[PDB]
RNA sequence: AGCGAAAGCGAGUCUGAAUAGGGCGUAUCCACACAAGAGUGUGUGGUGUAGUGGUGUGUUCUGGACCCGAAGCGGAGUGAUCUACCCAUGGCCAGGGUGAAGCGCGGGUAAGACCGCGUGGAGGCCCGAACCCACUUAGGUUGAAGACUGAGGGGAUGAGCUGUGGGUAGGGGUGAAAGGCCAAUCAAACUCCGUGAUAGCUGGUUCUCCCCGAAAUGCAUUUAGGUGCAGCGUCGCAUGUUUCUUGCCGGAGGUAGAGCUACUGGAUGGCCGAUGGGCCCCACAGGGUUACUGACGUCAGCCAAACUCCGAAUGCCGGUAAGUCCAAGAGUGCGGCAGUGAGACGGCGGGGGAUAAGCUCCGUGCGUCGAGAGGGAAACAGCCCAGAUCGCCGGCUAAGGCCCCUAAGCGUGUGCUAAGUGGAAAAGGAUGUGCAGUCGCGAAGACAACCAGGAGGUUGGCUUAGAAGCAGCCACCCUUGAAAGAGUGCGUAAUAGCUCACUGGUCAAGUGAUUGUGCGCCGAUAAUGUAGCGGGGCUCAAGCACACCGCCGAAGCCGC
RNA sequence: GUCAGGUAGAGAAUACUAAGGCGUACGAGUGAACUAUGGUUAAGGAACUCGGCAAAAUGCCCCCGUAACUUCGGGAGAAG
RNA sequence: AAAACACAGGUCCGUGCGAAGUCGCAAGACGAUGUAUACGGACUGACGCCUGCCCGGUGCUGGAAGGUUAAGAGGACCCG
RNA sequence: AAUUCCUUGUCGGGUAAGUUCCGACCUGCACGAAUGGCGUAACGACUUCUCAACUGUCUCAACCAUAGACUCGGCGAAAUUGCACUACGAGUAAAGAUGCUCGUUACGCGCGGCAGGACGAAAAGACCCCGGGACCUUCACUACAACUUGGUAUUGGUGC
RNA sequence: UUGCCUCCUAAAAUGUAACGGAGGCGCCCAAAGGUUCCCUCAACCUGGACGGCAAUCAGGUGUUGAGUGUAAGUGCACAAGGGAGCUUGACUGCGAGACGGACAUGUCGAGCAGGGACGAAAGUCGGGACUAGUGAUCCGGCACCUCUGAGUGGAAGGGGUGUCGCUCAACGGAUAAAAGGUACCCCGGGGAUAACAGGCUGAUCUUCCCCAAGAGUCCAUAUCGACGGGAUGGUUUGGCACCUCGAUGUCGGCUCGUCGCAUCCUGGGGCUGGAGCAGGUCCCAAGGGUUGGGCUGUUCGCCCAUUAAAGCGGCACGCGAGCUGGGUUUAGAACGUCGUGAGACAGUUCGGUCUCUAUCCGCCGCGCGCGUCAGAAGCUUGAGGAAACCUGUCCCUAGU
RNA sequence: GUUACGGCGGUCCAUAGCGGCAGGGAAACGCCCGGUCCCAUCCCGAACCCGGAAGCUAAGCCUGCCAGCGCCGAUGAUACUACCCAUCCGGGUGGAAAAGUAGGACACCGCCGAACAC
């Protein structure tokens, strides 16, 4: 005689971190997602739960490929 | 009025008394009369129990069969051939687990759909209602856990309390008072019949009317018998409004026509209260026509269940019963090869088909035959300058005009005392 | 002097195979080398380290712990002089009836059985005062009285009533059993003590000014009116513009919108039309005809919170240049002290509901009230203007206003309204009145008018009482082209009168249909008294629209 | 708890009185409504009302006369 | 104030005698100076006609062949 | 039916008219044999119906007398109480206004009456919810009294 | 219903509630893990022995529509999808830097060393394409250890490392261990929260309408009006919980009224399928009037007699500081049913205390005072208000 | 320098792709001819791997035309939107889509150049 919803999960907190033109870490966590929405490009990996992170210094700059988006690390060249 | 869905309906039925043939058939109305009402029939078990059971209808064991068999079909409902308590059809719900609800019920429930004018549909209301009355502590979902109260009776002061009534003394009050409202309102539409009904009353004119049970014609009979189409539907109950037409034979006198809603057997004796327009008419006519089917297999039967209808409305307004034509339809077309036993003792039997194979010619010319008694008859001498004495002469309703001369002319017909009157000089 | 669980070691120490990472320590700072720019390390020199004990103040611990207030729990006692029951010994019951056993005598019977007449005086017997109750009614109800009174009422030789003297005591007594009674108290009496019981609950808390100034949110909770931590306030210390605003630059998105031949569903008409049903030749070989159905295809028109080939505006993250800068009284870290954790309404975007509520639950560098005075909305926390340091018998204004109430305009120019519209309302009805175009006739005097024009085979059929121009109706190729159609409508059953598409002398501008374009009319409709302008009153606008000109108006702004 | 006069009367009821004791502690007025307690009522006689609540009615002695039913006592002061 | 309690009359169960039952820690007392035709408890409630089927559940009573199981007796084997 | 929801079941009596009453039927929502079944003379300040007699209960009220009420003299309280020279209508407000807005009405002060309002007085709502008590029940938990079982001490001897 | 995972609401960062809308999870796999190498589906066309239409084999067409252990989303054809050969990294000592964040938890990590697997070596490997498959602390069990050992030597006990024990599922887990009744009730609070009345709304209710398919002997509009649509009123059942729980007394009846008109009679009309007598509709109209009984606690309802008629509603469902107390709603008792039982029924039946001296406004009557430009007296005008307002039968006109 | 092979260019990876018609073989790329050897098929020297060098541009690859199918796509309007104004409607200042239209487009550049000169 009531509904039969009512449960929801925890809200995971997705999305992007670093946004571009950012000087970053060796190792910051750059984008927590779910599938490869953002694949890895230069200087950068991706974790066991498909999320993306710094392998060098610099400053984060998204991009492209064949038909598919990228997260780059520029190096920031001290002067 | 309620609309849900079903089409998942077994049907049950005890057979306190009867023949088989006699018992199943029963059953079989209520099939046509589910279908009427559009749903799937699956199963239908009957029992023999000399009286039915104050808690189950049936019995105990048998509504455990039913309850497994509704399992089984998952049909969504179950109706009885009978009038039920609600106590009955109470404990049968807690059995079969599905709905019990009784053939009356079914009755009404074609009313509501099936009836179109405002009138009838007020007329409705008050069966439903007056039906739904007697079950209310029953449906008590109001009254279900209505046990917020054990209010305290200090009293001999405040208790601001409002009720000072039991929920169900409010209740019923409610339920109760809406159907006095409706009492009166059905009472007026009276006049509003007896309005639309002037002319006819005066100018007195004959009025053969249509007596008969539900699928036996009477709509068809009108439809060929005069003219005009009005809803021959081939299902139950599908004329919920009387009509009225006229025709006539040589007697002109319009032989008016009326066709009436269907006496079907055991009137839910609800619904059929307020359809009295169909009985204010019987009391008011000069013949009635009883159509039965010959496609049926004992025609007999229907002869008299509503030849009973007829007697109750003679007996409460005292009147010398009118003449009564029982006429015999579905044959030619009969799916009837029982058709010489009623012929061996059936009063007019007239192979009326109504569909095609005609049969009506003896019936119009033996129709008038029993109308009540003409009065007007007359012989006489006009003289030339007439241009006036054709009053109606000529053109009346029966006016016979039917003898001439070179003087005037010596008519010879017959003449109503409102018309060509005395005025005529022999 | 620290690290370690510890043995122990000691500016180090622990974990570890590690001469290798880390963890916790070596007060802090300055200088110099070597490294490393993976975010700074490592050694060498200097400087060199702050605790403790009185005591003022703010929080806090254990104590009654800011103050007042339970129903009830435990220990030891006091009560049967009221009431419940019982024990011992006394007292009382006017008057009048009825007539049991027993006995005697007659009748009666084998006898018994019983039946009359005397005698007798029985009974939780009858009528009825004292006495004991308390059934009905009325009065009292700050009473004469903390349970009575006046009338009636029940028992009254009994399971009766009553006097004196005794006995049973609290988780116990006593109970012809009502949770009744046990000193006007009873689902566990009263008094004193533990005791200043304990209450997440209610109430109360007392002199002043100055500065700053909230919250009704998140998470958890034997939790939801409580509390813990975070958020927001204040005071002190440290850093110094890191905060905020605007412009430019670099980024991720999938809402609004749109689209569907780009997926998944819904879905309106066609067209080809296999594939199947009827009929099919009834061979099941087989001719196809198909009001059926016709997957896909295909043409055109569509829809979606859980559809997306696309896809903004804002918002968000960072960078950069400025501004504000004798102030925002900005940000951030650490401490002392909090309160708050029931929000309300209005604008915009949504869920629940009937796309009801002054309804309910969310979002909103949104607002006001809360905690906000002043002016306008007639009055009127949440709307509009505006943030009160004090004084003034100075000036300018905001929202709103300027006929009189009531300060200032019965202001100026051009138009509209006839409804008191203004000063409530719908589907819909409608010959109101200004505007603007359009369409034939179109100052030819068209149009209106007085008017000759009356049964063309006109009683046609469809049929015949006649179908009496004319019950009804399915057509007006029709003309001296005049202005009547095989004469329609009112009428007229039949007559009989006149027009409906219609017109000739007299001759002086009219016929529709649009924009709905302004303003208006009806629909319209409760119950104490006009009562849907705040009042009087206003069309001789004091109403409405567009321009224009002043002034009144606050604790706003200026002057002193 | 004890005494218990006289007339009526079955009575210690009730009415009036003897012996004896009292006038008992706010009064004087005054035809208001209204309330309380008594009294009377035309014609009708439960029509009132939840309900004959309240009121009215019956009432004593002496002769007659007494039903259904019965557990044989009663009912019974039946009723009249 | 009653339709409730009691009641005379029923049946069942317990009790063989400082009985059963009750008050009391105990002695003791009531039961009773009573003795199963007596006493206590339970239900029914004058009187008449009657009181039907069920012993699976739960109780009460009466039984034993096995299973199960406390303390007390037992002390192999192991360990310091 | 002190038991029947549907229900004012249906039929018969009683009344001019009978949701109550009496007698039957039986479909017993959900009677039933010592939580006794069905009857029953007598009995009841018990409950429910009908009738005769009677009446101010009523149609429909009227009059009389006492005790108050009212006037005069003496004595002389009480609950209640933020204020006070405490109108009405249509509104507006915590949504029901003597006290606010706009009107309308109204000379000042008393005495006898009536009870519409002052959400009138009295009693920190008996109903509802939350929190805490209390007493009661049981196949709720955990204990204890009481009853019962065995070992062992008081407690010993000869037999087999 | 209570914890965890996924989508939408959720307003293009993150986050975001409701008893809003849909689903899953308290696992499985010793390979479905690690690594090296290879491959590309589904469907459609043309072909067979079944084999349907669709089972294996041919040739084409086919870029993702198939498949991914399991819900959904995000992904994945470069494949994370299909196949094969070895294998155990489903490691030990650590971890720069970060995400998320009340706290407790939770999550990602390049890289260094030891010992391995697979590769030619580049390198990859601390479980699974990702996100669920779980439980704090206390108290104990077990294996190993270069810790301690109550005078000393041992030992018991304790300590470290690895790890095991809970539908503590009310899933941040009050106790190792716990159900009901109260109408016999009591106390502390609450209009933070219900019953009565009021307020907002108007689904349901009620009263009107708009269009006109039909009905009405023929005939949409004399009389009705379906399917649909638009509203008034605030008298119903409701929804919300805004005043009142340091008290706003609750049904029916009695007595007394006052108001609205949506008119029952009486009074004017228009239309009639209005011959007359009687009617049926609609408009105008609120001055007066609108009965007595039987049953019921009853309002309502049915019935008996009448009448010109026996109106509908508002006023705390008007009216208890004006009355009753039948009913509802305390304590007693009984029946039927439910519960093992205390007790319950929103079933029935018998019985059950109705308090108050009127202060203020209001209303009905009555005085005293002053005023009305000297003090008195007789008789009056009427601004303004109040009261009343009903109706029938018979006769003549006329049996016209 | 002409230049008809590689590998990534690497391109916000179709303006780059499919589909037609006509052409090419210097070296290179290829089909090809056989498997004795290294190594291979869940069966096959098909493919993988090996040894070759008789033909021949059928095909892959490359070159030139085609706007046929797909692919990019303005300007201007329109939707929508931030802020502001407005007593009920609706406007102003900024930003601006999607779909369509005009059109673009049979890719363009790097490298030891790889080959081929002089
Ligand atoms: N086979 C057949 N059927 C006939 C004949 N005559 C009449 N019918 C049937 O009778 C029906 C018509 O009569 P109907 O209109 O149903 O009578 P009705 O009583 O008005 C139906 P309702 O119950 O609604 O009033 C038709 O369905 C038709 O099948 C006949 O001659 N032959």
């Amino acid at each position: 005689s009531s509904s039969r919803n009512g449960r929801d999960s925890a809200a995971q907190r997705l999305g992007v971190k670093r946004f571009g033109g950012q000087v970053v870490k060796a190792g910051e966590i750059l984008v927590r997602q779910r599938g490869t929405h953002f694949h890895p490009g230069v200087n950068v990996g991706r974790g066991g739960d498909d999320t993306l992170f710094a392998l060098a210094p610099g400053a984060v700059e998204f991009g492209a490929k064949r038909g598919r988006k990228t997260v780059n690390i520029v190096p920031v060249a001290r002067p | 009025y309620r609309q849900l869905r079903l089409e998942r309906v077994v049907l049950v039925g005890v057979w306190t008394e009867g023949s088989a043939a006699d018992a199943e058939a029963s059953l079989a109305e209520l099939a046509a009369l589910a279908e009427t009402a559009g749903s799937e029939v699956l199963e239908g078990l009957i029992q023999r129990r000399d009286k039915p059971d104050p808690s189950t209808y049936i019995g105990s064991g048998k509504a455990a069969e039913l309850r497994e068999v509704v399992l089984a079909t998952g049909a969504d409902t179950v109706i009885c051939d009978g009038e039920l308590s609600p106590a009955q059809l109470n404990a049968l719900e807690k059995a079969v687990k599905v709905k019990v609800i009784d053939r009356t019920a079914l009755i009404l429930d074609i009313f509501a759909q099936h009836a179109t004018s405002r009138e009838g549909k007020a007329q409705v209301s008050l069966a439903q209602m007056e039906y739904m009355l007697p079950r209310l502590r029953g449906w008590g979902e109001s009254m279900s856990r209505q046990a917020g109260g054990r209010a305290g009776g200090a009293g001999g002061g405040v208790g601001t309390r409002g009720p000072g009534e039991t929920k169900i003394e409010t209740d019923r009050r409610r339920i109760r008072e809406r159907m006095a409202k409706l009492r009166r309102e059905i009472r007026d539409m009276k006049k509003i019949r007896d309005t639309q009904r002037g002319s006819r009353r005066r100018s007195e004119i004959p009025s053969v009317a249509i007596v008969g049970y539900t699928n036996a014609g009477k709509s068809s009979l009108l439809n060929a018998l005069t003219g005009a189409g009005v809803l021959v539907e081939n299902a139950l109950f599908a004329t919920l409004e009387p009509t009225t037409r006229r025709g006539e034979f040589e007697d002109g006198r319009p032989f008016v026509l009326t066709d009436t809603v269907g006496f079907v057997r055991h009137l839910p004796t609800q619904l059929v209260e307020a359809f009295r327009s169909t009985l204010e008419e019987v009391v008011d006519a000069d013949l009635l026509i009883h159509v039965v089917d010959g496609s049926d297999v004992n025609p007999l039967a229907q002869i008299n269940a509503v030849r009973t209808v007829i007697n109750e409305v003679v007996a409460e307004y005292d009147i010398a019963p009118p003449p009564e034509l029982l006429v015999v339809n579905k044959i030619d077309a009969a799916t009837g090869v029982g058709l010489a036993q009623l012929r061996r003792a059936l009063p007019d039997a007239v192979f009326v088909s109504a569909r095609t194979g005609d049969g009506l010619d003896k019936l119009r010319s033996r129709m008038g035959e029993l109308v009540e008694s003409t009065d007007a008859t007359v012989d006489v001498t006009i003289p030339y300058d007439r241009g006036d004495l054709v009053a109606r002469v000529h053109t009346d309703g029966h006016v016979d005009a039917t003898e001439h001369t070179d003087a005037g002319t010596r008519i010879k017909a017959r003449v109503p005392a409102p018309l060509a009157a005395t005025l005529r000089e022999y």
